[PDB]
């Protein structure tokens, strides 16, 4: 039954503190051993913390001593990790699970946090026009912060769809492009729209690829 | 502080087959060892604690064995499911510290990319910048190169490439390759190419526009 939602992520200033939280349920909370986790955007897992059951014992990674600190509350059956004097090498998905025979027994979908000087920006979308199988899509370009989505025709154009990583550019902003592949006899039967949505700057776009 | 090596970084391999990932510790660490695997995009799951044993779920012909600093996990035979990344990790002492993971990806054979070349639209052109994007779409495996030419002169530093995970379909890759130019500099130059090169390809493929068409 085990689930485990962690939240409270976001984007923050170098210096900056934010407090996740993760709340947990189907399991005896209480009995546990509770960790977080982190994944920076390209890298592997990193352990963060770990709290006792009884709150009484506390471990850092220590690159995180004094600047971190992660409680519980049984009253809550929530975990919680304080984070203060954010660096931007903290930017990480963040996730939170138990210790049963082994640590991080089960993981919850994680909470992204991005420390950055950078401003938000939503993107701008542009169509990318086919001119066998075509092959079109659309150029998802300059925003910030992680994480935007793109679809095409509302989720109803799912195979052949190509959505690349996004790159951080040298100016500091993110770009991707999504493509589609689809057979040229169908050019005309079938309209093509990419369906894009930035929720840190809340913009959504959509946009029709033609001719 | 016990630090965690796993070998090989990555590997391929087919359907049905086994492979075998090793993890080695700094220090003693007994049996104190689980594994975890991620797909792309996902959150993990835990599938080995204490060296040898199968978490709740986890199906045959999954096994891990070893002891003091010699680990193994051995997966008997490769499903879809199966193709992610795969982490050891040491709790015997804090800090508990993950290895760098090995991915493991599916082998299949050469498929050469189907390539499209993209001027920037009239939209983006109204606006200050211009971005011509070449796309390669669905091939094996995963190297290739692609080089710019405007006016037949090579660029270089100035383009941006972004690559998909293995597909879960077909298990092919594909790859955009974005030139990024002012709409001045875009603009004083007139023929526009990316060329490919890919093992699939008998002949390096180029696809090319002239600005005004």
């Amino acid at each position: 039954e085990v689930q485990l939602v962690e939240s409270g992520g976001g984007l923050v200033q170098p210096g900056g503190s934010l407090r996740l939280s993760c709340a947990a349920s189907g399991f005896a909370f209480s009995t546990y051993d509770m960790s977080w986790v982190r994944q920076a955007p390209g890298k592997g897992l990193e352990w963060v913390a770990t709290i006792s059951s009884g709150g009484s014992y506390t471990y850092y990674l220590d690159s995180v001593k004094g600047r971190f600190t992660i409680s519980r509350d049984s009253s809550k059956n929530t975990l919680y990790l304080q984070m203060n004097s954010l660096r931007a090498e903290d930017t990480a998905v963040y996730y939170c699970a138990p210790t049963t025979v082994v640590p991080f027994a089960y993981w919850g979908q994680g909470t992204l946090v991005t420390v950055s000087s950078a401003s938000t920006k939503g993107p701008s979308v542009f169509p990318l026009a086919p001119s066998g199988t075509a092959a079109l899509g659309c150029l998802v370009k300059d925003y910030f912060p992680e994480p935007v989505t793109v679809s095409w025709n509302s989720g109803a154009l799912t195979s052949g769809v190509h959505t690349f990583p996004a790159v951080l550019q040298s100016s500091g902003l993110y770009s991707l492009s999504s493509v589609v592949t689809v057979p040229s006899s169908s050019l005309g039967t079938q309209t093509y729209i990419c369906n894009v949505n930035h929720k840190p700057s809340n913009t959504k776009v959509d946009k029709k690829v033609e001719p | 502080d016990i630090q965690m090596t796993q070998s090989p970084s990555s590997l391929s391999a087919s359907v049905g087959d086994r492979v075998t990932i090793t993890c080695k510790a700094s220090q003693n660490v007994r049996t104190v060892v689980a594994w975890y695997q991620q797909k792309p995009g996902k959150a993990p799951k835990t599938l080995i604690y204490l060296a040898s044993n199968r978490h709740t779920g986890v199906p045959s012909r999954f096994s891990g064995s070893g002891s003091g600093t010699d680990f193994t996990l051995t997966i008997s035979s490769l499903q879809p499911e199966d193709f992610a990344t795969y982490f050891c990790l040491q709790h015997w002492s804090y800090p508990l510290t993950f290895g760098q993971g090995t991915k493991v990806e599916i082998k299949r054979t050469v498929a050469a990319p189907s390539v499209f070349i993209f001027p920037p639209s009239d939209e983006q052109l109204k606006s200050g910048t211009a971005s011509v994007v070449c796309l390669l779409n669905n091939f094996y495996p995963r190297e290739a190169k692609v080089q710019w030419k405007v006016d037949n002169a090579l660029q270089s530093g100035n383009s941006q490439e972004s690559v998909t995970e293995q597909d879960s379909k077909d298990s092919t890759y594909s790859l955009s390759s974005t030139l990024t130019l002012s709409k001045a500099d875009y603009e004083k130059h007139k023929v526009y190419a990316c060329e490919v090169t890919h093992q699939g390809l008998s002949s390096p493929v180029t696809k090319s526009f002239n600005r005004g068409e």
